[PDB]
Order: structure tokens, then sequence, then C-alpha cells
């Protein structure tokens, strides 16, 4: 009841650091975090002071899924993989680990997904064969980048009937909540 | 219309309309200044087929009614109308309905362009041509797309607004092209 009570300042906080502190570290993301708790302390809300992202955001289920699994034990790297999962639109992953594309295509078994890249032979036609089935990606190294897939990382307004969703370049597009690409 | 529109700086924007509030009082004078100048100084040629001076509540009234009747035609994502968006939509009309029109809509990405054009166009009548980018793309497809267009506006007698991207416009010697098109 009291949560509903004062729902509004810790939810819009921990919305607000799902979608504008993503770029920075840690120490930008406890600062913006920090001064917008603050700001709303003075906006007459009067919340939960010590909250915590992880612990307010995510469950203790999958922070213990990803402890268990081959995420190390590191606060950083668990709240991304809470950012893997709460997000909107395509994101990019600039690491220079390169430890999500085994998350990627361990946890991604069922869908048939195949390893794909930007400075791979296997791209001039198999971004297109991608885009023909509809199946999830995690081209790396951005660096020569093709913009055929700026459509697809724009996510356009075509509505014609329903089917599989893909945001094809010159083809009927449709929506549904299934493929999302990394 | 043409200089007061340009302007990045609000503050600039208000030296410009006291000064042309100054030039019309100094140049236009015995002639009453609230029927000589207003605030909302807007045209149409949809409230009557003259460009009469439209009020604020009338102006308001007709942008509420037009998006709610675009609403359900196109744009599953509501548009959310206010003072600049109102202003752009007829601005970008009235540029339409010039002859030898040609807009350079100089600002941020996303935040209403290529969804206002688009929405004028859908509202006006206009067909609407985007270009498509592959690997080795050469300016002789952009030129047979401009022969295309260019029979198409002249020979089939047809409105266009034509618009393209940052994206098809990454060749140089194809750039000067449109200087002399206008
Ligand atoms: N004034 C506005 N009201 C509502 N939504 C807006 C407004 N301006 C921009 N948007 C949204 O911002 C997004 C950015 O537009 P943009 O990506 O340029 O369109 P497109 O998908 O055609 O490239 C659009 O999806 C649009 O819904």
């Amino acid at each position: 009841k009291n949560q509903m009570s004062t729902i509004a300042g810790d939810c819009l906080l921990s919305a607000a650091f799902i979608a504008y502190a993503g770029y920075f570290d840690q120490q930008m993301r406890q600062n913006l975090f920090t001064t917008w708790s603050h700001h709303l302390q003075q906006a007459n809300i009067q919340f939960r002071t010590d909250i915590a992202r992880t612990e307010y955001l995510s469950n203790a289920d999958e922070r213990l899924r990803w402890q268990a699994s081959s995420l190390p034990a590191d606060d950083l790297c668990t709240e991304n993989a809470i950012m893997l999962k709460r997000f909107n639109r395509y994101p990019l992953i600039i690491d220079p680990s390169g430890q999500a594309t085994e998350f990627i295509m361990n946890e991604y078994k069922d869908r048939k997904i195949t390893r794909t890249s930007f400075l791979d032979d296997a791209f001039r036609k198999n971004l297109e064969s991608a885009l023909r089935f509809g199946n999830p990606l995690l081209v790396q190294d951005v660096e020569s980048y093709d913009p055929v897939l700026n459509p697809v990382l724009n996510r356009e307004v075509r509505r014609t009937g329903g089917r599989v969703l893909i945001t094809l370049g010159d083809q009927d597009i449709d929506l549904s909540p299934s493929f999302v690409i990394f | 219309r043409l200089f007061q529109d340009r302007l990045v700086e609000d503050e600039e924007r208000r030296w410009t309309d006291e000064n042309i509030d100054t030039v019309a009082l100094k140049h236009f004078p015995n002639i009453d200044r609230e029927k000589a100048m207003s605030r909302p100084i807007l045209y149409s040629n949809w409230l009557s087929k003259d460009y009469i001076p439209v009020d604020q509540e009338e102006l308001r009234d007709y942008v509420k009614a037009r998006l709610k009747v675009f609403y359900e035609e196109e744009l599953d994502v509501p548009l959310v109308l206010f003072n600049e968006v109102l202003d752009h939509v007829l601005r970008i009309d009235r540029i339409f309905r010039q002859p030898q029109g040609h807009l350079l809509l100089i600002g941020v990405s996303g935040a209403g362009k290529t969804t206002l054009s688009r929405f004028v166009a859908w509202m006006n009548g206009l067909s609407v041509y985007q270009i498509k980018v592959h690997r080795k793309y050469t300016g002789e497809d952009f030129d047979e797309d401009l022969r295309t267009v260019l029979r198409r506006s002249g020979c089939k007698n047809e409105k266009i607004a034509f618009i393209m991207d940052e994206s098809n416009v990454l060749d140089s010697g194809f750039l000067e092209r449109m200087n002399t098109l206008l």
C-alpha cells in the first residue's frame, strides 16, 4: 500500500536509469541516481532513500541465475545483464571483453541462431537472409557499418496486416513481440 | 516564415519579430498596430480559399481536428501536437504550396523530421519517394531515380515531396546535381 502511495519517484527513477544512464560507468550511474533521488525528495515525494538498481528493478531469482551462469560475480555486469532484458529498442554493446556473444548463442538455441559479424565474408548476403528469416543476431565490431540496417534500427511504421515481424528495406513489414536484434 | 524560422536562438527570433513590428510601424504610418500585426499571424488555404489572418483558437481547433482524423488513418503512434510542430507543419505546407519550394530542415535527429513530411504528404495527396542504399551505390542509379521522378513531376504532372536522407548522400559528385536542379 505504501508502495502504491510512493511508487512515483522510485519507479520513475528506475526507468530513467534504464533509459538514459546506460552509456555511463558506475560512478556516473550512481551520481545520476543520487541527484535524481535528492531532487525527487525535494519534490515532496518521500521514498526509500536506500535503493540500489539491481535490488529494485530486477529480482534475486535472475540475480542468482546470472551468478550461477557463466557471468562473473561483478555488479556492473549483473546490472548490464538486467539491462539486456529491460530494454525497448535495439541497443549496442560497447565492450572490450566480448563475452556477451557466448551468452547470446548459449541462451539462444531454439531459434536456430547464426553466428554473424561485420568483417566476415558472410555479411553481403547473410544479412539479407537473416532479414528474410527473422532471427536474432549479435553482429560485432562496428567499424565498417552497413547503412542498410538503419531501417531495422529505426523501426519504421508500415501497417498492412500481421505476420512474423521484420523491418525490411523495400518490403512490407508487420508487428509482433518476438524478434529483436542486438 | 523566411527569416524568423531559420534562426537557432529564441532571442534572435524575438529580435527579428520586434524589428518586423518596428519596420512595419515605421514604413506603414497611420495604421492601427493591433490590426497591422498581432501574435498569431498565421495563414492557411483550408479555413477559406484565401490566406485570411487566423487566430489562435481556430488554428488550434483545426490542428486538433486534423490530428484527430489522422489518428486512425496511418499513424498508430500518437503524434503530439504543440506550438512548434504546429508551426512546422504549416511552414512545410506553405513551402509545398509555394512554386519551386525547396526546404532545408536543420535540426537534431528524430524530433519530427520524416514524419511531419510523411504526414503532410499523406494529407495533401502527394507521393513519397525514398532512396535505398546498397554497396557500390554509383551515381548512375541515383541519376535514373532522378530521371524517373522528374518525368513523374513534369510529364505525369504530379506534385512530388521528394525526400532524401543523410544515408544516401555519402557520395560527393552527385551532390551538386541538386544545386543546378534548384
Ligand atoms: N512531435 C512529436 N510527437 C510525437 N512523436 C514524435 C514527435 N516528433 C518525433 N516523434 C517520434 O520520434 C521518432 C523519430 O522519428 P524518425 O525516426 O525521424 O521517423 P522515421 O521512423 O520515419 O525515421 C518517431 O518514431 C516519432 O514517432
